[PDB]
């Protein structure tokens, strides 16, 4: 006799009522916990049996109109007695206390601290100490481990270790939970990085991509997995990311999809129209760049890092990896989670050491947008160190530091409007030289773009404003003032802009 | 097709539109082509990433080693010499 | 026994009926107040329990068809008795008096004066005096204070004070309520200003933007906050602003959105198709101008002010602010509200002083559209003075005046059709 109120009783064979005859009403139907959503007011319930069936319903399931629908979920109900049975279950949840439901995966924010939601739920030292109850969480993915850690680690040693990029791929995947963890601690303000694996076909992109997500769950195509394609609406992409603050996800192949807004959308967990909110890292895969058919905007190159290098060394390496992760996944990130929880201060200090190293090694960057990448490189190296401890294997942090010091310096000209713009300009002059006159007068009888003059160790190009604006729109710049102002600062600059270009262009421009 | 917009004598003296510079070399033809024009011609023939094509071209030695605007003003292409008749070289 | 009629009785354990036998039919269900919407006729109800649970329903919740749906909201009902239970709850609300429901945030118009709706509700000297009712308001945002005023103020001194633009950013945010307050007093006819933080990437825009809204509530992304994106339909942007006449809101990054029409919509609380009506100030953030892909119209440059300057001095300055406001918000604007309420005449005279000062300092403007900016600069300076009193800190009003005199003089040729046009023309000829 598991429960009783008034004439209603619940035993291991079901529900029953008593009258002046004792009748059976229902299979065992048990209410284990209720929750209350503040803004909506709407309550929710965990409904179970004795055979470990767990489901969450809005409490209006307990109305006589809706309760029979529990038969869909396997229960048995005698609808001659629905009116009471509805009341009995209400009475049962009245006895329950109010609980709170956190929904999502990764790092879940809590007034009593924070949770790590993976497949099981990992509580932190702040939370464990502070809440007098078992937290309740919406699992919200598969993430159930397949195979063994041992196999995954064996492919790690045999196919990954010693290979920079395939190592990055594993780092990147855990760096979602780590990055999110740091934002949660306000040690960074960005909540995650969009990674894009680009390059030529048959080079291990979709392979390293699965390798990356094999850290916490299913890396294959299937029902509820971390390996997915661009094939859907914005409605569903954003929708699958919802409530994610630490799990990496793959969007494979752009080809099966003017992308500016979508790139931004990812970096900030903002939905559309309440909104779905996330804060995780995401790997793209494509035969063509993502800054291809996008605005010439700095803020785009900053919340995105795109690796255009071959990941796997040979065809067998790739085929060997894919098979290993399809069969063994979800073993590493729980380790990373426990590590974050039991070595919190240690990681935050690690992170500081890395941020300081990157600041020091790149103290020549004046460009704001370049300094902004510093804490980003340093979540990745910090993530590498943790990967190192967790797997108990040696990872050359020098090579990862240097790889990004090398990524940076070759991406300097791309975080700088001035450098991107002066470039279209030189070719614009070259290409349309015919419309730039030499002897001070606009004497092109078809169309005049400006005036060009060979000067002492510089070439003066006076170019009509409108023409300058139009070319910028055509090369996907989206603010004149910005480009002008940028160009003016490096000393490049009611009719013309007065551009100075390097002298030794003078030959080809017929000066 | 656009031979008309490639000048021979080193200077961009097409008064309507310039694509590059063309020069008959020893068992190859040097075609220097403006980058933008090169990007646009690729989009127009439904290529969808320049760099991929560029390095792909460089590996077979179509673009050369360290002379041009590679992957990481002009692209410096070498074309088979005996096209020289039809290209008016 | 908190209530009784006929055989129906409400005790602290629930509802019950009597017959020639006493049955329990529901959990504690309480009708605390009803309201009547004039144009629609439809009545509404506040339904509660003994545990301070509050929800607003259309009165048709009390029909036997609808009442069981209160079980969704945590209540218990014995549907063997729904027909009775429906009537008792009706009976109970008959005994209630008619109340009026004001909905919205900021400055709420009332036949007995005006209210300030924030998180708590502040009555004005005019309202407090004339009606015998506890006003009832739809809160309509989060806006609940987090952390301490002290921390926010410490951030203010350490990262903001002495920095013009970051000071404006705090002014702008409180100036929503002030501007709205002045419109309500017919001292201005415009209901608010659209602010646009533009400039290059990584220059403190989204930072000054959160800084701005930390005055009234949550400046971070989340469920119901003042920091939001352009990522939606016109249907929902307009929808989130509804019934807002004094709370600032952030629209972050245009890039994740031919803009002429949308700009206008903001300055005038005009919805589409009844309409949502608002009257507040809103901050945009973007790497590119909003007058980029807009008509060459004067009326556009007038109801919008765009700051194309770096707000934060260094990269840490920004990161400290974001962190400070994420943890401490919602403490300043309540102060501004009380100040407006207790120093009404004083503020109006202050405002007059500023309008006349600007008129005097710009008495060479013949252009109608330029004179129209005068009362706009002067709500901002007026808002600065109040910020000054409210924080009990010194704010250089001269620098904020002159910043705008200088904003004006360098934006003169953009309020002049002729100046823009002759400019396109010379180049067209060339
Ligand atoms: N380094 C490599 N060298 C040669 N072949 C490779 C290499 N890596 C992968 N392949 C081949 O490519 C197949 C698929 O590899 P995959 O990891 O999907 O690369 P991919 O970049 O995603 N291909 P694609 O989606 O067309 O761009 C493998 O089964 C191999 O046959
Ligand atoms: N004044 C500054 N100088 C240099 N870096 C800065 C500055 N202000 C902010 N940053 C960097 O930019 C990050 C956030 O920038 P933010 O305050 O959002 O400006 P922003 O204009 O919104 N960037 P964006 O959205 O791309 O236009 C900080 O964490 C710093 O790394
Ligand atoms: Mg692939
Ligand atoms: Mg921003």
């Amino acid at each position: 006799t598991l429960f009783e109120i008034g004439p209603f009783a619940l035993d291991s064979f079901g529900w029953k009522e008593t009258i002046p005859k004792v009748v059976r009403m229902a299979s065992p139907i048990i209410v284990n916990a209720r929750f209350s959503d503040p803004i909506t007011g709407v309550e929710k319930l965990i409904i179970t049996n004795n055979n470990g069936k767990k489901d969450i319903f809005e409490s209006d399931i307990l109305t006589t109109r809706n309760l029979p629908s529990l038969i869909k979920y396997g229960y048995s109900i005698n609808e001659k007695y629905i009116r009471s049975l509805s009341y009995a279950l209400q009475l049962m949840r009245d006895r329950l206390p109010l609980s709170e439901l956190y929904e999502g995966v990764g790092i879940l924010e809590t007034p009593f601290g924070y949770l790590i939601s993976l497949d099981k739920v990992l509580k932190s030292i702040q939370f464990n100490q502070s809440s007098p109850s078992y937290p309740i969480v919406d699992s919200a993915y598969d993430l159930t481990p397949k195979g063994t850690f041992d196999n995954w680690f064996n492919m790690y040693i045999d196919e990954v270790k010693g290979h920079l990029l395939l190592e990055l791929a594993v780092i990147f995947g855990i760096s979602a939970l780590v990055t999110s963890f740091l934002k949660h601690k306000h040690e960074i303000e960005f909540a995650g990085i969009l990674f894009s694996f680009t390059g030529q076909s048959s080079t291990g992109k979709s392979t390293a991509a699965a390798l990356a997500v094999s850290v916490a769950g299913n890396p294959t195509k299937g029902n509820e997995t971390l390996f997915r394609s661009w094939n859907a609406t914005r409605n569903a992409l954003e929708g699958y990311l919802s409530n994610n603050y630490g799990i990496p996800i793959v969007f494979d192949e752009l080809s099966s999809t003017d992308t500016t807004g979508l790139l931004y959308s990812i970096a900030e967990g903002q939905g559309r129209q309440t909104p779905k909110n996330w804060g995780t890292s995401v790997i793209s895969t494509s035969e063509y760049s993502i800054f291809n058919d996008s605005a010439q905007n700095d803020g785009l190159r900053v919340r995105t890092i795109e690796i255009n290098e071959q990941f796997t060394t040979n065809a067998t390496n790739a085929d060997n990896i894919k098979k290993a992760v399809a069969l063994n996944y979800g073993h590493v990130l729980p380790l990373v989670a426990k590590y974050l929880i039991n070595r919190e201060d240690e990681v935050i200090q690690w992170f500081y050491k890395e941020v300081d190293w990157f600041e020091a090694k790149l103290k020549d960057e004046t460009n704001n947008t370049g300094i902004r990448m510093f804490k980003r490189y340093a979540v990745i190296t910090t993530s590498a160190k943790i990967l190192g401890r967790v797997l108990s294997t040696d990872i050359d942090i020098a090579n990862i530091r240097d790889y990004f010091i090398d990524y940076h310096t070759h991406t300097v000209s791309e975080r700088s409007l001035a450098d991107k713009a002066i470039d279209v300009i030189i070719q614009f002059v070259a290409q349309n030289r015919g419309k730039f006159s030499d002897e001070g007068a606009l004497k092109n009888m078809f169309e005049n773009y400006g005036l060009i003059s060979l000067k002492d160790d510089h070439i003066e190009v006076k170019i009509i404003a409108n023409v300058f604006k139009q070319m910028l729109n055509n090369h996907q710049f989206q603010d004149v003032n910005n480009v002008v102002n940028a160009l003016r600062d490096k000393g490049f600059i009611l009719v013309f802009y007065h551009l100075k270009l390097d002298v030794e262009f003078a030959s080809i421009l017929g000066l | 097709q656009n031979r008309g917009k490639f000048s021979d004598e080193g200077a961009l003296k097409n008064m309507f539109e310039n694509y590059g510079l063309i020069s008959l070399k020893d068992d190859h033809i040097e075609v220097k082509i403006i980058a933008n024009v090169f990007k646009q011609m690729l989009n127009n023939h439904q290529f969808q990433d320049v760099n991929n094509v560029v390095n792909a071209l460089r590996d077979k030695g179509f673009i050369l080693a360290d002379r041009g605007r590679q992957t990481t003003v002009f692209y410096h292409l070498k074309l088979d010499v005996e096209f020289a008749s039809i290209l008016g070289l």
